[PDB]
C-alpha cells in the first residue's frame, strides 16, 4: 500500500494520476502535510527538495526534476544553449535569441543590435518577437526600436528572437501551427517520448504584412479560441494530431511526418535533455526525479524543425489525458513502486 | 546509581506490587531471602535502581509497603517473596477505609500519611541520586486512591523537582467491589493530573476482556489480571533495569512522551498474550503487529478512535534489531493517518537483550493517545448518574466533604476531556 | 590550470590550483541571564508550594 | 608551536573524543599508556603532534583534552577504558544527572552549577599552553548536555579567551538512532546562541554517517562504535594538518581563512572517500582521480544535501597516502568537465590542496579497511543549507502547538528565546540564499 501526497491541486494532468493511482486501490493519498509518503505531486514553485528522502524505511519519487528550471524558462534556456558546448551558440535547431534586461535594472541589448543591423543593411528578412515568462504579453515587430522599447515598458527579463517568416502552412487556410511533444523522463534518466503529439493550427490565414493583428501569427491555443473568428472551423478547437498531419504530408508533400519532422523533434529532445542531464540526475541522490515535459516546435517551410520553448509544467490533449496519464503511473511511478503492450512511448536511447 | 523509590498503597497497590517485585526479582536473580543467584552480570548493573545493597550481599527492594488496614499486607509478609521486603517499610493502620477516598485522603490517611513519608524520606536519604518515586495503586477503592494521592500531594511538597510516575488500575463496572468506585476514580484523577509526570492508565475491564476473550479464561480472578500487570510492569521498567544504548531515566524518558503537563495518561501494551500453542515461536512481526493491537491496549480505548501524540515500544530479547526497525517503521508508514503531524519522529523504540522469564523475545507498549479520553468520559458518566441525584454521597460529605468539591473533580475530568479532544483536531 | 604557493616537506606537501578568477556578552550579562532564569524557577517553585500549601 | 585544547561535551561529544584520541594515538604510534618510543625529546619538544599532546618528565604523551558530562556512566567508560592511561582524573568532569534532553536543563538549570569547574579545568591545560590557538569542541546537537551547556561554555570560552579560535564538531539529529522528540528544539536553540562565538563548526549528520556504515561496511544496524570509528576517521582527516608537519590549515586562524569568507556562513561540508569494508576479500585500490571524484557523490558526504544547486564558497582537498600534485590536478580538470561547479562570483573557483604522505591509520580489528590512499574535501557550499531547512522546518510543527515547550520554561527558560532562536535561524537560512540563488 504505497501513500502519496498532492501539493499542486491546478494540475489536470496529475489529477488524473491521482484519480488513477487511487483506482489501483493500492496507493493511498495523505494529506499535503504529512511527510511519511512515497511519492510527492508536487507544487510548480519553491518545492522543498531539501526536505525528500530524509524518511527512513520510505523510498521517496517526485514529479519533479530539480534543476529543471533551467530548460523551461526563456532566459534560462537561450542561456543554456548559447553558454553550453553540448549545444555551442551555433546550434541549428533553435532561433537567434538574445537575454534583453528592460533598462531600470548578463544583458545583450547591444549583441542583438549588432545582427540586427547586419540584417537591415544585407536585405535579409529582419522580424523578431519579443516575449518572456511573465506572460499570460507579446509583440511582433521588424523594428528594433519598438521591440527594445517595448521591454523598458515592463520590469521582468525578456528574450527577443528571430521570428520565422517562412512558417509551413497547412492547406486549405494558409495558416500556421505549432507541434508539441509530450516528454516523460523517468528516474532512471531514460528519454520517453509520447508517440501522440498535437498541432495547435491557427484558424486564421497567416498574414506576413499585418504583425499587429497577432491571432494568425500565435497559435496558442487560448488566443485562437478569444480573438479568432474561426476558431473550430478546420480541426476541433485548432488541435490536429499526428494520424491527419501525417496523412497531409504525405498527400502534399509526398513524405511521412516520422521522417521530415520527427527526426529532427527526437533529436532536439535528446540533445536538450542529455545536455542537462549532469545537474539534474538523481542517479545517486537519497531521492528519486522524474518530469514531463512539454516541447513546442516550429516547422519552415523547407520542413526544418526549430525549437520554441520547453514546458515544465505542461498540459495535455483533452483527448490524450487517459493514454497519457496511464503512461506515467506505468514507466515513472509503477516502475519504482510495483503493484501486486507495446508501449505508448518512443525510448530515445542514448549514453548515459 | 540512579535509584528509584517505589510506593505501593492499598489492596489493589499491594497486590500488583507484590507480583512485580516477585517477577523482576526472578529477572534480576535474587531470591525470595535477598540473595544474588543469577548468570549474568546483566542482571546486576542496574540492580540499584530499584534494590538496595545491605550486608552479605543482600538486595532489599527499595519499596514502601502502606495500606489503612493490615490484611492485605499480612499475606504480602507471607507471600512468595514477602520476606524480601524491608520490615520497617510496612506502614499501616487498623481502621480501614472502607472504599472511601475521603478516608484516604483527609480522615483515616492523615493520621497516617506522616509515618509513611518518614519511611520515604528514610529511603531518599540513602539515595545517591534520586531518579523519582513510583506509586502502584487503584483509583476505585479508599486507601490506593484516597491515601495514595494524598501521599503524591505530600511527596512532590517535599521533593517538588522529582518524577513522580503511577501505575493506576481505573475501576470498571464489570470488575467492581463497589458502586462509588467512579466517586473516587474522578476525585482521584484531578490529583494525578497535578502531580504526576506520568500515570500508566491500567483499565480493569480491558484486563479483563484479554483474560476471556484473548487468554480464553473462563472466569477471570483478581490474581489472573494481576498477571498481566506483573508482565507489563516488568516490560516497562525493563529499559531502566537493564543496560544499552537507551541511558534513560525517568525524567528524560517524560521529556521524550508529555508534550503538554496534564496530558500524561498512557495506554500500556504487552506481547505476546498467548491461551494454553503457547510454544510457537513469535516472529518480530508478530510482536509489532499484536503490539498496536487494540486487543493488546490495557486501557479498553480504541486507538483507532483518537491520534498518537507520542509513542515508544520496548523489545526483549536476541531479534533482529533491523528487521525491528523495519516493522515499526512499517507500522507508523502504513498508519500515518493515526499518529499527529505536529510532533515528528512521535514513535520511538528501546532493545534489551534480556527476554521476561519463559518468553524468547516480547515487546512492551506505551501509547500517550488522545483516544485515552474514552476512559475518562466512561468515569464521568458513571460519575454523573450518580452525583446528579447525589446518591451515596452521605459516605464521603459524613468525613467532612462538600458537595461543592464533588462538582469541582466533576469539571477537572470533563476539562482534562476537552484538552484531549483539541488536540485531537 | 595555474599550480601557485606549492610546499614541500618529508611528510606531505600542499599547494594551491586556481581554475578561474572572481568577478559578545560580556561576563556580567551572563550572569544576569543564569540568574534571570533561576529566579523564573524560583517563582515558579513559590507558586507550587504557596499551591501545595493551600 | 601552539596548542590546541580539545573537548567534548555530552555523550556524543565524550564518545566521539574517546574514538578521536584513540586514532591519535594510533598514528602518533603513542602507547595507551602514554608512551611514545619514537619521540627522541623526553618530557618536552614542540613538534607537530605536542598540539594535541603535552609531556612529563617521565615521557607520558598526555592529550590536551577535557571530558565534560553531566552524567557519569559514559565519562566512567574513559576512566577504565583501554586508554585510561592517557589522561588524568582532573582531565574528566562528570556531574550527577543529566539534563533529561532539555536544553534549557543544560545551559540554565545544570549548566549554571558547574560551569566554573569547567572553565578551571579549562585553564589548567590553558597554563601548559605557551601560545594557544583555540579549542575544538565536539558535541552533539539533540542532546541536552551536547546542545545546552555546550552553548554556555562557549559564551564563557569567548570572554575569558577572546582572541582564541574555536571549532566545532556538531552532531546533526537523525531520527534512526536518536530517541529524544524534542532535538529540533534543542539544536536551534543551540545554534542561536553558539553561532556567534563558533568561527568554524563542522556539522556530521547521523543519518549520513549511518548510510554510509550500511552502504559501504555493509552494517545491518550500525552501533554507536561503528558510527564514532568512521567519525573520527574525519576528524583525523582535518586536525592532521595542525598534527602533522605541513603547509595548509596550519593553525586554527587558517580554518576560518580558507573556509569562511563569511562569519555566519561557517558550516563547511565535509565529504570523505574511500570507506572500504574490512570484511571484503580484497578491495582494488581506488586512484587518485577515482576518490577524488567521489568527494562530488552525495553518499559520501557528511551531510545529505546537493551541492549542484548551491554555490561553492572555498573547497579544500585533504589528502593521505600515496597522492601526488600531478595526479591531482588530473582527476580536477576531469571533474570541471564533468561537474556541476558553480562558485560565488566574489571568490576564486580553485582548490587548495594538502598531501599527508601518510595514509589512513585503521583501528586494529575496526569495520574500515586499510586503503593506500584517501581524500576528504572540506568545501562550503550555501546546499549545506537545506539540513537547516528540515531542521527549521520541524522545529515550526512542534512548536506551532508549544509542544513540550513547558518543560524548558520550567526550568528557567523564557518562551520568547525560543522564537527569538528561530528567528536567527531564518536569518541564517536567508543569507544562505542570498549568496546561493540568484
Ligand atoms: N554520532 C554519534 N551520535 C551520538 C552518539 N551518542 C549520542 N549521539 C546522538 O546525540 C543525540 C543525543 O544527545 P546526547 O549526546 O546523547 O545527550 P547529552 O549531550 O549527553 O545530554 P543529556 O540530555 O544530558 O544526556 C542523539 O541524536 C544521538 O543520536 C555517538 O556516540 N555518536
Ligand atoms: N521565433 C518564433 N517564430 C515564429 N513563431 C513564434 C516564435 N516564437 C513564438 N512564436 C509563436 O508563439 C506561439 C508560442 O509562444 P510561446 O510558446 O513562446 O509563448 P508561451 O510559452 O506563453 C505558449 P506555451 O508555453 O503554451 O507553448 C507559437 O504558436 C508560435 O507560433
Ligand atoms: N487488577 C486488580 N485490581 C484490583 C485488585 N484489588 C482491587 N482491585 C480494584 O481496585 C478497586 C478497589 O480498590 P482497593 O484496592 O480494593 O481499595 P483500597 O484497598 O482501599 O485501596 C476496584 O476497582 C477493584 O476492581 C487486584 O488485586 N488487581
Ligand atoms: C516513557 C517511559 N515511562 C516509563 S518507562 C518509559 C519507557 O520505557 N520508554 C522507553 C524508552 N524511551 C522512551 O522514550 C520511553
Ligand atoms: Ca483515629
Ligand atoms: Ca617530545
Ligand atoms: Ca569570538
Ligand atoms: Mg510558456
Ligand atoms: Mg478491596
Ligand atoms: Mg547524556
Amino acid at each position: 500500500m504505497y501513500t502519496f501526497v498532492v501539493r499542486d491541486e491546478n494540475s489536470s494532468v496529475y489529477a488524473e494520476v491521482s484519480r488513477l493511482l487511487l483506482a489501483t486501490g493500492q496507493w493511498k493519498r495523505l494529506r499535503k502535510d504529512n511527510p511519511r509518503f512515497n511519492l510527492m505531486l508536487g507544487e510548480r514553485n519553491r518545492l522543498p527538495f531539501g526536505r525528500l528522502g530524509h524518511e527512513p524505511g520510505l523510498v521517496q519519487l517526485v514529479n519533479y526534476y530539480r534543476g529543471a528550471d533551467k530548460l523551461c524558462r526563456k532566459a534560462s534556456l537561450v542561456k543554456l544553449i548559447k553558454t553550453s558546448p553540448e549545444l555551442s551558440e551555433s546550434c541549428t535547431w533553435f532561433p537567434e535569441s538574445y537575454v534583453i534586461y528592460p533598462t531600470n535594472l548578463t544583458d545583450e541589448r547591444e549583441v542583438f543590435l549588432a545582427a540586427y543591423n547586419r540584417r537591415r543593411e544585407g536585405r535579409e528578412g529582419n522580424v523578431w518577437i519579443a516575449k518572456s515568462s511573465a506572460g499570460a504579453g507579446i509583440l511582433i515587430s521588424s523594428e528594433a526600436s519598438e521591440l527594445l522599447d517595448f521591454i523598458d515598458e515592463q520590469g521582468q527579463v525578456h528574450v527577443i528572437q528571430k521570428y520565422l517568416e517562412k512558417p509551413l502552412l497547412l492547406e486549405p487556410g494558409h495558416r500556421k501551427f505549432d507541434i508539441r511533444s509530450w516528454v516523460l523522463v523517468d528516474h532512471l534518466y531514460n528519454i520517453y517520448l509520447y508517440r501522440e503529439g498535437v498541432l495547435r493550427t491557427s484558424s486564421e490565414p497567416y498574414n506576413s504584412a499585418n504583425f499587429q493583428d497577432k491571432t494568425c501569427h500565435l497559435t496558442n491555443h487560448c488566443i485562437q479560441k478569444e480573438y479568432s473568428k474561426n476558431y473550430g472551423r478546420y480541426e476541433e478547437g485548432n488541435e490536429m494530431f499526428f494520424e491527419e498531419f501525417n496523412q497531409y504530408l504525405m498527400d502534399a508533400l509526398n513524405t511521412t511526418l516520422e521522417n521530415s519532422i520527427l527526426l529532427q523533434i527526437k533529436h532536439i529532445i535528446r540533445s536538450c535533455l542529455m545536455c542537462i542531464e549532469p545537474a539534474i540526475s538523481t542517479k545517486h541522490l537519497h531521492y528519486q526525479s522524474f518530469q514531463l515535459f512539454g516541447f513546442d516546435f516550429m516547422v519552415d517551410e523547407e520542413l526544418k524543425v526549430w525549437l520554441i520553448e520547453v514546458n515544465g509544467a505542461p498540459a495535455c490533449a483533452q483527448k490524450l489525458y487517459a493514454e497519457l496519464c496511464q503512461g506515467i503511473v506505468d514507466v515513472a511511478i509503477s516502475s519504482v513502486f510495483p503493484l501486486a503492450p507495446t508501449s505508448i512511448f518512443i525510448k530515445l536511447h542514448h549514453h548515459h | 546509581m540512579r535509584e528509584i523509590v517505589h510506593i505501593q498503597a492499598g489492596q489493589c497497590g499491594n497486590q500488583i506490587g507484590a507480583k512485580f517485585w516477585e517477577v523482576i526479582s526472578d529477572e534480576h536473580g535474587i531470591d525470595p531471602t535477598g540473595s544474588y543467584h543469577g548468570d549474568s552480570d546483566l542482571q546486576l548493573e542496574r540492580i540499584n535502581v530499584y534494590y538496595n545493597e545491605a550486608t552479605g550481599n543482600k538486595y532489599v527492594p527499595r519499596a514502601i509497603l502502606v495500606d489503612l488496614e493490615p490484611g492485605t499486607m499480612d499475606s504480602v509478609r507471607s507471600g512468595p517473596f514477602g520476606q524480601i521486603f524491608r520490615p520497617d517499610n510496612f506502614v499501616f493502620g487498623q481502621s480501614g477505609a472502607g472504599n472511601n477516598w475521603a478516608k484516604g485522603h483527609y480522615t483515616e490517611g492523615a493520621e497516617l500519611v506522616d509515618s509513611v513519608l518518614d519511611v520515604v524520606r528514610k529511603e531518599s536519604e540513602s539515595c545517591d541520586c534520586l531518579q523519582g518515586f513510583q506509586l502502584t495503586h487503584s483509583l476505585g477503592g479508599g486507601t490506593g486512591s484516597g491515601m495514595g494521592t494524598l501521599l503524591i500531594s505530600k511527596i512532590r511538597e517535599e521533593y517538588p523537582d522529582r518524577i513522580m510516575n503511577t501505575f493506576s488500575v481505573m475501576p470498571s463496572p464489570k470488575v467492581s467491589d463497589t458502586v462509588v468506585e467512579p466517586y473516587n476514580a474522578t476525585l482521584s484523577v484531578h490529583q494525578l493530573v497535578e502531580n504526576t509526570d506520568e500515570t500508566y492508565c491500567i483499565d480493569n475491564e480491558a484486563l479483563y476482556d484479554i483474560c476471556f476473550r484473548t487468554l480464553k479464561l473462563t472466569t477471570p480472578t483478581y490474581g489472573d489480571l494481576n498477571h498481566l500487570v506483573s508482565a507489563t510492569m516488568s516490560g516497562v521498567t525493563t529499559c531502566l533495569r537493564f543496560p544499552g544504548q537507551l541511558n534513560a531515566d525517568l525524567r528524560k524518558l517524560a521529556v521524550n512522551m508529555v508534550p503538554f503537563p496534564r496530558l500524561h495518561f498512557f495506554m500500556p501494551g504487552f506481547a505476546p498474550l498467548t491461551s494454553r500453542q503457547q510454544y510457537r515461536a513469535l516472529t518480530v512481526p508478530e510482536l509489532t503487529q499484536q503490539m498496536f493491537d487494540s486487543k493488546n491496549m490495557m486501557a479498553a480505548c480504541d486507538p483507532r478512535h483518537g491520534r498518537y501524540l507520542t509513542v515508544a515500544a520496548i523489545f526483549r530479547g536476541r531479534m533482529s534489531m533491523k528487521e525491528v526497525d523495519e516493522q515499526m517503521l512499517n507500522v507508523q508508514n502504513k498508519n500515518s493517518s493515526y499518529f499527529v503531524e505536529w510532533i515528528p519522529n512521535n514513535v520511538k523504540t528501546a532493545v534489551c537483550d534480556i527476554p521476561p522469564r519463559g518468553l524468547k523475545m516480547s515487546a512492551t507498549f506505551i501509547g500517550n493517545s488522545t483516544a485515552i479520553q474514552e476512559l475518562f468520559k466512561r468515569i464521568s458518566e458513571q460519575f454523573t448518574a450518580m452525583f446528579r441525584r447525589k446518591a451515596f454521597l452521605h459516605w464521603y460529605t459524613g468525613e467532612g466533604m462538600d458537595e461543592m468539591e464533588f462538582t469541582e473533580a466533576e469539571s477537572n475530568m470533563n476539562d482534562l476531556v476537552s484538552e484531549y479532544q483539541q488536540y485531537q483536531d | 590550470m595555474e599550480v601557485i604557493e606549492l610546499n614541500k616537506c618529508t611528510s606531505g606537501q600542499s599547494f594551491e590550483v586556481i581554475l578561474k578568477p572572481p568577478s559578545d556578552p560580556s561576563l556580567e550579562e551572563i550572569q544576569k541571564k543564569l540568574e534571570a532564569a533561576e529566579e523564573r524557577r524560583k517563582y515558579q517553585e513559590a507558586e507550587l508550594l504557596k499551591h501545595l500549601a493551600e | 608551536m601552539r596548542e590546541c585544547i580539545s573537548i567534548h561535551v555530552g555523550q556524543a561529544g565524550v564518545q566521539i573524543g574517546n574514538a578521536c584520541w584513540e586514532l591519535y594515538c594510533l598514528e602518533h604510534g603513542i602507547q595507551p599508556d602514554g608512551q611514545m618510543p619514537s619521540d627522541k625529546t623526553i618530557g618536552g619538544g614542540d613538534d607537530s603532534f605536542n598540539t594535541f599532546f603535552s609531556e612529563t618528565g617521565a615521557g607520558k604523551h598526555v592529550p590536551r583534552a577535557v571530558f565534560v558530562d553531566l552524567e557519569p556512566t559514559v565519562i566512567d567508560e574513559v576512566r577504565t577504558g583501554t586508554y585510561r592511561q592517557l589522561f588524568h582524573p582532573e582531565q574528566l568532569i562528570t556531574g550527577k544527572e543529566d539534563a533529561a534532553n532539555n536544553y534549557a536543563r543544560g545551559h540554565y538549570t545544570i549548566g549554571k552549577e558547574i560551569i566554573d569547574l569547567v572553565l578551571d579545568r579549562i585553564r589548567k591545560l590553558a597554563d601548559q599552553c605557551t601560545g594557544l590557538q583555540g579549542f575544538l569542541v565536539f558535541h552533539s546537537f539533540g542532546g541536552g548536555t551536547g546542545s545546552g551547556f555546550t552553548s554556555l561554555l562557549m559564551e564563557r570560552l569567548s570572554v575569558d579567551y577572546g582572541k582564541k579560535s574555536k571549532l566545532e564538531f556538531s552532531i546533526y539529529p537523525a531520527p534512526q538512532v536518536s530517541t529524544a522528540v524534542v532535538e529540533p528544539y534543542n539544536s536551534i536553540l543551540t545554534t542561536h546562541t553558539t553561532l556567534e562565538h563558533s568561527d568554524c563548526a563542522f556539522m556530521v549528520d547521523n543519518e549520513a554517517i549511518y548510510d554510509i556504515c550500511r552502504r559501504n561496511l555493509d552494517i545491518e544496524r550500525p552501533t554507536y562504535t561503528n558510527l564514532n570509528r568512521l567519525i573520527s576517521q574525519i576528524v583525523s582527516s582535518i586536525t592532521a594538518s595542525l598534527r602533522f608537519d605541513g603547509a595548509l590549515n596550519v593553525d586554527l586562524t587558517e580554518f576560518q581563512t580558507n573556509l569562511v569568507p563569511y562569519p555566519r556562513i561557517h558550516f563547511p561540508l565535509a565529504t570523505y572517500a574511500p570507506v572500504i569494508s574490512a570484511e571484503k576479500a580484497y578491495h582494488e585500490q581506488l586512484s587518485v582521480a577515482e576518490i577524488t571524484n567521489a568527494c562530488f557523490e552525495p553518499a559520501n558526504q557528511m551531510v545529505k544535501c546537493d551541492p549542484r544547486h548551491g554555490k561553492y564558497m572555498a573547497c579544500c582537498l585533504l589528502y593521505r597516502g600515496d597522492v601526488v600534485p600531478k595526479d591531482v590536478n588530473a582527476a580536477i580538470a576531469t571533474i570541471k568537465t564533468k561537474r556541476s561547479i558553480q562558485f560565488v562570483d566574489w571568490c576564486p573557483t580553485g582548490f587548495k590542496v594538502g598531501i599527508n604522505y601518510q595514509p589512513p591509520t585503521v583501528v586494529p580489528g575496526g569495520d574500515l579497511a586499510k586503503v593506500q590512499r584517501a581524500v576528504c574535501m572540506l568545501s562550503n557550499t550555501t546546499a549545506i543549507a537545506e539540513a537547516w531547512a528540515r531542521l527549521d522546518h520541524k522545529f515550526d510543527l512542534m512548536y506551532a502547538k508549544r509542544a513540550f515547550v513547558h518543560w524548558y520554561v520550567g526550568e528557567g527558560m523564557e518562551e520568547g528565546e525560543f522564537s527569538e532562536a528561530r528567528e536567527d535561524m531564518a536569518a541564517l537560512e536567508k543569507d544562505y540564499e542570498e549568496v546561493g540563488v540568484d
